[PDB]
DNA sequence: TATAATGGGAGCTGTCACGGATGCAGG
DNA sequence: CCTGCATCCGTGAATCGAG
């Protein structure tokens, strides 16, 4: 590159594949819902939380505020289906959705960087 | 190295690359024949000299050396066949 | 009565350390934990793979 | 955590003496041996036998093992047979059984105490090639010599006797153990010799002696040949994991090739050898072949008199001298027209 | 074989990020 | 008394050359 600012080379992206290949857990961790249901948000100055509202069960999904957020408010999602943006626990993912959608998600990922 | 004469070090990645491969006798030809086997390299050299073929090649050295040396840290190691019974590589020589 | 199991992920570092094949294990990293485990167990090589029959 | 910070632990349990004290343990222990002198006197057994006995149940049965220097087996059945028959004593005599186990832990007590003495001693003798620990337990051999030979009628210290022994295995210690290629105490001592003399000589000349400079200064028999030879000796082996470079991947045994085991070459020239000399020995006849084969032991590798090979064909020696003469002048005349054998004449 | 002597001495300090075992206070 | 988080110690850290 002669030393120029540019795009994230392979330096960048070669610990997102060890990451990956260790079967890790990531530093900033994003969050997925163990079962599926609807979503009820509550924000406070603060406080911030989302709820995950099924018709036999709820769970509660406290977040930092400054958390970003992949879905809707009041929408559908799977089990183990991303919520907070950030890289997913491969094992929140294994004991949620299980192996195949894990398999996916390494292969898939691995392949991005 | 040059110097003392020496031969060129097949690193386990250039074990790997004939893994890779596939080839089987280059990578056991290095790994007896070519270096560490006595009595192969011995019977090869011979062999070639005499316009035959190359012997087939026999247990290392170097794994003798990590029997024994795993012997000095107390640990039994003894090769077996499919009947679970002791194959003496030492032919011998180490067994009273 | 069958045995209940759960699918188990593991990094490729503690896989390659987990397997059957001892003297793979002992020829890749933490020799010592490898050889102590195995020579308590008494386990037995069956050079499956590439590694064991490398060495031998 | 830290062995030396924890023998010095260990040790300043045991307080100090007092002159009263040690005089008292001494007493005891010189009065057990003499205890022991006398119960051998009366029991018709060996001393060794009976100092083993008393001091086994002194130290208790914590300790039980076999003696070197006594004949029979040490075990605890043989010293309850002993003891037993040490208790089978009148009065009087029973009294000095007595007086041999006080003896004991007086003496047990008295090496206890002074063990602070061989710390400050074999502290100044660091440096020489044995460990720290090394050289306070090989003071404290001589301790135990000292306590054993010490005589507390002279109204000596006990300090200044046992000084002298520890200081001695000390250093009959450093002789024998540091180096790797075990050198006679006689000679290490002539060596040291040199080397103060050597130190002398450069401490004057301002420069390094040389080997004749070094033989005046040694007196009479001392010449630079011998001088150089003692040097030669007194030269001690280096490590072969010697780092070579300021990497750690390169060693200094790597560069050593192995001399003892036959190179390929060696054992194909050998190989044909064996081989060229049997196409010439089948240039003979079997019979003259085998007056030479028997006589310098291609087979069964020996060779034979002429008595032998001729009482084995069943001719007469000067006739197998003859078969010899005439078997080596037929490979003499193969030799000179093939022009094989030649190039294996090294 | 004998004045008396009685608890050592030098540490290496600018890597790092992982797994797993120990131990702590907290519900 | 048992879970959870802080923290400790031990283990790794590319290849071949020469040196
Ligand atoms: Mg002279
Ligand atoms: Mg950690």
């Amino acid at each position: 590159t002669g030393g120029v600012a540019g795009a994230a080379d392979i330096t960048q992206g070669l610990p997102r594949v060890i990451e990956l290949f260790e079967a890790r857990r990531p530093k900033a961790k994003a969050v997925i819902s163990e079962i599926d249901g609807v979503v009820r948000i509550e924000e406070t100055e603060e406080k911030l939380s989302v709820f995950v509202e099924s018709e036999g069960f709820s769970k509660e999904y406290k977040l930092p505020k400054e958390a970003r957020l992949l879905v809707k408010d009041g929408d559908y999602v799977e089990a183990g289906q991303p919520l907070t943006r950030g890289a997913i626990d491969p094992h929140q993912l294994l004991e949620a959705k299980g192996p195949e959608a894990v398999e996916r998600y390494l292969v898939e990922e691995i392949q991005k960087v | 190295g040059k110097a003392q004469f020496g031969g060129q070090r097949f690193g386990e990645m250039e074990v790997w690359a004939l893994e890779a491969y596939g080839a089987a006798h280059t990578l056991q030809e290095m790994l007896t024949l070519k270096s560490d086997d006595i009595e192969g390299r011995n019977a090869a050299y011979e062999a070639i000299i005499k316009g035959e073929d190359v012997p087939e090649p026999s247990v290392p050295e170097s794994f003798r050396v990590l029997v024994k040396e795993l012997q000095a840290l107390a640990l039994d190691v003894q090769t077996l066949d499919e009947k679970d019974n002791p194959v003496d590589i030492f032919e011998g020589l180490a067994s009273k | 009565t069958p045995v209940a199991w759960k699918p188990l992920l593991m990094g490729v570092t503690k896989s390659a350390l987990s397997t059957k094949s001892w003297l793979s294990a002992a020829s890749f990293q933490n020799t010592t934990h490898v050889l102590t485990e195995a020579a308590i167990a008494g386990k037995k090589d069956e050079l499956i793979g590439l590694k064991e029959n490398v060495i031998l | 955590s830290d062995p030396v910070r924890q023998y010095l632990h260990e040790i300043g349990q045991v307080p100090l003496l007092t002159l009263e004290e040690e005089v008292e343990l001494a007493r005891k222990v010189e009065e057990g041996m003499e205890a022991i002198k006398k119960l051998s006197e009366i029991t018709g057994l060996d001393p060794d036998l009976i100092r083993e006995v008393v001091r086994a149940k002194i130290l208790g049965s914590a300790r039980v093992r076999h003696i070197p220097g006594l004949k029979e087996t040490l075990d605890p059945k043989t010293v309850e047979e002993i003891d037993q028959k040490l208790k089978s004593l009148p009065k009087e005599h029973k009294r000095y059984l007595h007086i041999a186990r006080e003896g004991e832990a007086a003496r047990q007590h008295l090496i206890e105490a002074n063990l602070r003495l061989v710390v400050s001693i074999a502290k100044k003798y660091t440096g020489r090639g044995l460990s720290f620990l090394d050289l306070i337990q090989e003071g404290n051999q001589g301790l135990i010599r000292a306590v054993e030979k010490f005589e507390y009628k002279r109204r000596f210290k006990f300090s200044t006797y046992a000084t002298w022994w520890i200081r001695q295995a000390i250093n009959r210690a450093i002789a024998d153990q540091a180096r790797t290629i075990r050198i006679p105490v006689h000679m290490v001592e002539t060596i040291n010799k040199l080397s103060r003399t050597a130190r002398q000589l450069q401490q004057e000349l301002g420069r390094e002696p040389t080997y004749e400079e070094i033989a005046e200064a040694m007196g009479p028999g001392w010449d630079a040949k011998r001088v150089e030879e003692t040097l030669k000796i007194a030269q001690e082996p280096v490590s072969l994991e010697t780092p070579i470079g300021d990497e750690k991947d390169s060693f200094y045994g790597d560069f050593i090739p192995d001399e003892h085991l036959p190179s390929p070459v060696d054992a194909a020239t050998q190989s044909l050898l064996s081989e060229e000399l049997e196409k010439a020995l089948s240039k003979l006849s079997e019979r003259e072949a085998m007056v030479l084969k028997l006589r310098k032991g291609l087979i069964d590798g020996r060779e034979h008199t002429l008595e032998e090979v001729g009482a084995f064909f069943g001719v007469t020696r000067e006739r197998i001298r003859q078969i010899e003469n005439k078997a080596l002048r037929k490979l003499k005349y193969h030799e000179s027209r093939t022009r094989k054998l030649r190039d294996f004449l090294d």
